[PDB]
């Protein structure tokens, strides 16, 4: 046969990388950083409690401006506040009950949601009479949404269950450039600075890279024993997080593509809800399923501290751009803000 | 699935064929970036409760 | 006449929620909410203080331990005014900081009542009866400890004056006055606190009411969706993202106390409500505020009654039976009387005829009515506070003993009076001089009478601090109008006839008397009194009313979101209907 005989190519592949990548596995973060000292006990206390919403959050979005910001929730209903004063901006009824994720145009003009519609719906802000209102449904995925993320105010990226990823020219309103290879759901994924590479993760046990104007798999990241619930890229862009239901964070950086640090503890048996770095990236925060949240030093994978204010899985989070504060939504309905 | 596979085979070409990177020169930059990126990070280094919207907060009578 | 005294027995029964951890959550917000109560009654507290260091200080002989306890007093309330300011100061030890108050007013009061000179049975009454008031209603204190308090300090003020003043002749009418006054104010301040006291219970409960079944019919509504969605298709992992993987108080107190923390009290203030007007900004809020009625207006009106029949007992007492009084009280007693029965028949609407249920429902339903009844019962209390005063003498005493004496006034001293004093003494009520008219020699419970009149203010607890303020202001410059411009020629009469029989005339070989007035002219005195009244009489309606307000400003807040959730509810299942 020659499935038998590319499968052990494939495995004599697998062992040449897995040669290549002990031979670059000269050492390890955490050995490096055994000498690093501890980052502390980090004790931020909620400072604004966001609430308006009836049920489950699902999303959330900053502004560029770092004063308002958009959240979803169960409630049939997007909300837009204005974080320094927590005023409501805009109150906005839904199409339907499931909405998985929410996004902002970095221009602010546009905002994006979706879920198993398996249509991204685009609203306007600032129609030129003056008010808000639904200016594009984004569909052709045949799967649920999972995330999406905008190119620029004509292009976006999205995430679906279908096995495909896809880049939508939002005038034309049809898919730009397709990103398939995931064997299973996509989740998330994460631009960069650059804007012009990507992550994916999905399902199928493997976490791969995609060049925005090419559209191809570079890298592939495994490790986990499940499926990646979520992903985030590291700030520099040489590297990135992942986070799985195998009850392990880990880093991997491009250049080195592997991984350097696991995040996990004995007495934690919850499951994680969702991740997020400081301003330098030595403190790590994840959400956890026992309506905890924990603090590590990044650095160091200590668990600094502990946001513990929710009474159910802490759905999601994001810091602010600027680094001032962090907001985090949970299945309570209650948003809270830390520093 | 027979040009499938072709696709995994010639993918893997790719991956394999790539230049990597000693893990200690990519964690000695990561470090770097963040030393040059610490100071400016408030939650390591917090500023005054003026400047901050979520601290600036005082009244008497 | 028996049940009633079992059910006033009943009254006295602390109501007490039965959870201790909803006790300690209310107590959180009840304590949020007053902390700024509580440092205005210090600060209050200070300027009583101040006013009562200036009285002493205004006539010596300065005694020293008289101004190191006022010192120490305001040191002491000023550095726990300081240390409740200060962000870290827990809030089960507000408590504990109200009885200390009550400690440092007992002390004030102690050092008030002992020291003061001239003695008479008159001073100190208006500080007593304004601490006593503020306790009542600036103290956030228990019931019991509020009672104790203002009986402790009405035994306390009635012992020191007996025993520092046991010769006077005329002390039984001092003193049943006083009785009659602190048991009034230890009354009024009861039928003042057990109102707002229970009001505040009650819109409490009624919001664990509301907020139980908004709660509640959202716990329906969970059971509901989640059945639905899951019988509706490994629950995937898209499913179990939606949410599903398959004591309801603690988590109503939970979830409430989240929202209290993000609910803060002074931004919804700052940001829905005029700084100054406090009417609501939207003009139908205020439609809705205004469409929310009192109940309790006939037992502040019954109480009102009663401190006028203890208003009617002390000038009865006092001043001497005039058929013009009697005749003037018996017809503000049937006016009264007949507004109470107008009041009551709205409490008491099935034993009244048609007609008389249809006016008693116009008015409680009227708030303008109430309002225009309160205003005009106050009108008529005021007026029946000093009308009988025109029936008081009004000859010129002074210029009678410089014809007698042939001396002149800017030379009388107490003891020029004292060797007249067989021809002009306290104790005749014959007009002297020639005067057809009696003395009036105690007008300062005039301004008792007026303090407990402005006092009745204080019960009026819906009329408008703007209104009350007007009405107030009102009673303060006709009746200060009325001491210093038709009474000055009386209250300089009796401010030397009581310097006189301050002295204890003995054995003096030689007219050298201890001299000095030693009191500040009462003339000017009560002008100062009454404005500090008003004072703190228009800082509680302050605070009243920005209460009462916000509680229904979260009332509103708490419908209006679950009227919200009872339209998403009603529109998700008439979608599962669709
Ligand atoms: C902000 C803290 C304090 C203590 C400010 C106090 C301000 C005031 C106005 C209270 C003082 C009140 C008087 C001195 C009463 C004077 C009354 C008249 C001049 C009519």
């Amino acid at each position: 046969s020659e499935l038998d005989q590319l499968r052990q190519e494939a495995e004599q592949l697998k062992n040449q990388i897995r040669d290549a990548r002990k031979a670059c596995a000269d050492a390890t973060l955490s050995q490096i950083t055994n000498n690093i000292d501890p980052v502390g006990r980090i004790q931020m206390r909620t400072r604004r409690t966001l609430r308006g919403h009836l049920a489950k959050i699902y999303a959330m979005h900053w502004g560029t401006d770092s004063r308002l910001l958009v959240s979803a929730s169960q409630d049939g209903k997007l909300i837009i506040w204005d974080s320094y004063t927590t005023n409501k901006v805009h109150a906005i009824p839904l199409r339907s009950s499931w909405v998985m994720t929410c996004a902002y145009a970095p221009s602010g003009n546009y905002v994006a949601c979706g879920g198993l519609d398996n249509i991204c719906s685009i609203y306007n802000l600032k129609t030129r009479e003056g008010n808000v209102r639904v200016s594009r449904e984004l569909a052709g995925h045949t799967g649920y949404l999972s995330c999406c993320r905008f190119l620029d105010d004509n292009q976006i990226v999205t995430s679906s269950g279908d096995t495909t990823c896809a880049l939508w020219d939002i005038e034309t309103g049809q898919q730009t450039t397709t990103f398939t290879g995931h064997t299973g759901d996509v989740m998330s994924l994460s631009l960069a600075p650059d804007t012009r590479l990507f992550v994916s993760g999905a399902c199928d046990a493997s976490a791969k890279l995609w060049d925005v104007r090419e559209g191809m798999c570079r890298q592939t990241f495994t490790g986990h024993e499940s499926d990646i619930n979520a992903i985030c890229f590291f700030p520099n862009g040489n590297a990135f997080a992942t986070g799985s239901d195998d009850a392990t964070c880990r880093l991997f950086d491009l250049r080195a593509d592997q991984e350097l640090m696991t995040y996990s503890h004995d007495n934690i048996i919850c499951g994680i809800t969702s991740v997020s770095f400081s301003k330098s990236g030595r403190l790590l925060l994840a959400g956890y399923d026992d309506f905890n949240c924990n603090v590590w030093d990044a650095l160091k994978a200590d668990r600094a501290g502990v946001l513990a204010g929710h009474d159910n899985r802490v759905s999601c989070l994001g810091v602010t751009d600027d680094g001032m504060a962090v907001a985090t939504g949970s299945w309570d309905s209650f948003l809270k803000i830390w520093n | 699935s027979i040009a499938q596979a072709r696709k995994l085979v010639e993918q893997l070409k790719m991956e394999a064929n790539i230049d990597r990177i000693k893990v200690s020169k990519a964690a000695a930059d990561l470090m770097a970036y963040c030393e040059a990126h610490a100071k400016e990070d408030p939650l390591l280094t917090p500023v005054p409760a003026s400047e901050n919207p979520f601290r600036e907060k005082k009244f008497f009578c | 006449l028996g049940a009633c005294c079992l059910a006033l027995l009943q009254i006295f029964r602390s109501k007490k929620f039965p959870s201790d951890k909803l006790e300690r959550l209310y107590q959180r917000y009840f304590f949020r909410l007053n902390q700024s109560s509580l440092t205005m009654l210090m600060a209050v507290l200070v300027l009583v203080c101040l006013v009562m260091l200036a009285f002493h200080a205004a006539r010596p002989p300065l005694q020293l331990p008289y101004l190191a306890v006022l010192a120490a007093a305001v040191g002491v309330i000023l550095i726990m005014a300081v240390l409740c300011n200060r962000a870290a100061f827990h809030q089960d030890h507000m408590g504990l900081a109200c009885y200390a108050l009550i400690a440092v007013v007992l002390a004030v009061q102690v050092v008030g009542l002992l020291l003061p000179q001239p003695r008479s049975a008159s001073e100190g009454i208006w500080w007593t009866v304004f601490f006593i008031y503020t306790i009542y209603t600036l103290l956030p204190v228990r019931m019991r400890a509020a009672v104790l308090s203002g009986v402790l300090l009405s035994a306390l003020h009635l012992a020191i004056a007996l025993r520092t003043n046991a010769q006077d002749q005329f002390l039984l009418k001092q003193l049943v006055s006083n009785v009659l006054i602190f048991s009034c104010t230890n009354i009024v301040g009861v039928c003042t606190h057990y109102p707002a006291e229970v009001s505040q219970r009650q819109a409490f409960q009624e919001t664990r009411e509301c907020i139980q079944a908004r709660l509640h019919s959202q716990r329906e509504n969970q059971q509901q969706e989640r059945l639905l969605l899951s019988v509706l298709p490994q629950v995937s992992k898209e499913m179990k993202r939606m949410g599903f993987e398959d004591n309801p108080e603690d988590e109503v107190d939970e979830f409430l106390g989240r929202a209290i923390d993000a609910r803060s009290i002074d931004r919804l203030r700052s940001e829905h409500v005029r700084k100054f007007l406090l009417t609501f900004r939207e003009p139908d809020l205020e439609k809705k505020y205004s469409k929310q009625v009192d109940d309790r207006f006939g037992a502040y009106v019954a109480c009102a009654s009663l401190v006028f029949l203890f208003i009617c007992f002390v000038q009865i007492t006092i001043v001497p039976h005039s058929i013009f009084m009697l005749s003037f009280y018996l017809t503000c007693s049937l006016l009264l009387t007949l507004v109470v029965f107008v009041s009551v028949i709205y409490s008491c609407v099935k034993l009244f005829p048609s007609p008389l249920q249809t006016l008693s429902r116009k008015i409680v339903r009227s708030k303008m009515n109430s309002t225009l009844v309160g205003v005009f019962t106050i009108t008529l209390v005021f007026l029946a506070a000093f009308v009988n005063m025109f029936t008081c003498n009004s000859r010129d005493l002074l210029g009678c003993l410089a014809q007698e004496h042939n001396i002149s006034a800017s030379q009388v001293n107490a003891c020029h009076v004292a060797e007249s004093a067989v021809n002009y003494s306290l104790g005749d009520e014959q007009g002297f001089c020639g005067s057809p008219w009696p003395n009036c020699n105690f007008p300062e419970y005039f301004t008792y009478s007026v303090l407990l009149s402005l006092l009745a203010c204080s019960v009026f607890l819906q009329i408008s601090c703007i209104g009350k303020l007007v009405l107030m202001l009102a009673i303060e410059l006709i009746y200060v109008l009325i001491v210093e411009v038709p009474g000055v020629t009386l209250f300089d009469n009796a401010d030397l006839l009581v310097t006189a029989n301050a002295i204890d005339f003995f054995n003096n070989g030689t007219s050298q008397c201890p001299e000095h007035a030693t009191k500040v002219a009462l003339k000017v005195v009560t002008p100062i009194i009454i404005s500090v009244f008003v004072l703190a009489l228009y800082l509680h309606a302050q605070q009243v009313e920005s209460t009462a307000r916000l509680d229904f400003l979260w009332k509103l807040q708490a419908t209006e979101e679950k009227e919200e959730m009872e339209e998403l509810q009603a529109y998700n299942r008439r979608l599962l209907h669709n």
